[PDB]
RNA sequence: CCCUCGA
DNA sequence: GGAGAGTATAGGTCGAGGGTGTACCACGTCTAAGTCGCAACTGTTCC
DNA sequence: CGGAACAGTTGCGACTTAGACGTGGTTGTGGGAGCTGCTATACTCTCC
């Protein structure tokens, strides 16, 4: 354990695995709004996070 | 290389025998590196007085009943390893407590030698009719943490000499935790909380006191190998 | 709206 | 009167990134851009 | 911290224009794509 040291008490599994990063990534998801552009239509918040939009 | 806010430390005291303390704020990872070896140091590293192994007049062979005492063999054991003493003598030291006649024997009754101190003198040990008598040595010792019985058996060991258990460590319980502390646009500093109770022998600030001194000593060990050498000045 | 994809 | 058939309705939520124009000529009708003058209109400059 | 006198600017208002732009006429043939690979249920119409 390396916050403690002390050694787990049974033997775990352990080897080397392939492993992706994939395409779906926080900082293309992470948003946020408190006041933006609104529909000139409906004159609701946009939506998307690309025109800064709101959640619905 | 750089300085960090130099964390404090703080005491909020539960009861006589029990504290929490918190050192706070700790660069990111240093609570766990400060937590267990504060803790384990804490149990086994303070020295401090024991019973060891007893002698009860009246049992030899098959420990059972004492006649005339309600308590049975092992729970006396109980009772003895809950007795809090203090020793100077870095020798081991036999006390001895007898009793007779209806009543109750407490750790009161025990006649210490000079130079121990029985902390807890109104702990119930055992309660006595009539017709019985409680006839019984203790062998204290001084030691460190806590060591099992199988390591307190003699080999030339006497005949109806009893091995126990023996809690030497002045304080009896130690939990840790680290948590988050905020320093500026950093939330995920580490603030280290150490509860702590121990006996009536040392206060939790005094425990921690010498664990931190037997630690500076054991790492200035590694400090001594270069005093050149540069590290975190905080 | 549609295409394609995430839970 | 009464039965089949023909027509009407419904069918999950929230997110991310992308996404378009074959085809008559030979002309008059109008317009889409102007440069250019007086009023009308802004500004200083006083006494 | 007024009321004329006097001298710089937009700014509306005409008109010529040159080209986009819509109009005349319009006379041998010559009739679209796309699809239909959804299920299940209630109920009026409509053929009988």
């Amino acid at each position: 354990d390396g916050r403690s040291g002390e050694p787990f008490p049974y033997p775990v599994t352990v080897g080397y695995m392939y492993i992706m990063k994939l395409h779906h990534l926080v900082d293309d998801k992470i948003h946020a709004r408190s006041t933006g552009p609104y529909s000139m239509i409906t004159q609701q918040p946009l939506g998307g996070k690309a025109q800064f939009g709101g959640q619905r | 290389m750089l300085i960090s806010q130099r964390p404090t430390l703080s005491e909020d005291v539960l009861t006589d025998n029990r504290s929490q303390f918190v050192i706070e704020p700790l660069e990111p990872g240093f609570g766990y590196t400060l937590g267990n070896s504060l803790r384990r140091t804490l149990l086994s590293s303070i020295p401090g007085a024991a019973v060891t192994s007893i002698r009860i007049d009246g049992v030899l062979h098959e420990f059972t009943t004492v006649p005339g005492v309600k308590e049975d063999v092992t729970e006396i054991i109980l009772n003895l390893k809950s007795l809090v003493v203090s020793s100077e003598e870095d020798e081991p030291v036999t006390m001895y407590l007898r009793k007779q006649g209806p009543g109750e024997v407490t750790a009161g009754d025990i006649v210490p030698p000079a130079g121990v101190t029985v902390h807890n003198p109104g702990m119930h040990i055992a309660t006595l009719n009539d017709k019985g008598k409680l006839e019984v040595e203790l062998v204290v010792e001084r030691g460190r943490g806590y060591v099992p019985a199988v390591q307190n058996r003699a080999s030339g060991a006497e005949i109806g000499r009893i091995p126990v258990d023996s809690i030497y460590s002045p304080v009896l319980k130690v939990t840790y935790k680290v948590d988050a502390t905020r320093v500026e646009q950093r939330t995920d500093f580490d603030k280290l909380i150490l509860d702590v109770e121990t006996k009536n022998s040392i206060s939790p600030r005094d425990a921690l006191a010498s664990a931190g001194k037997t630690l500076v000593e054991l790492f200035g060990l590694a400090r001594e190998l270069n005093v050149e050498a540069e590290g975190i000045e905080i």
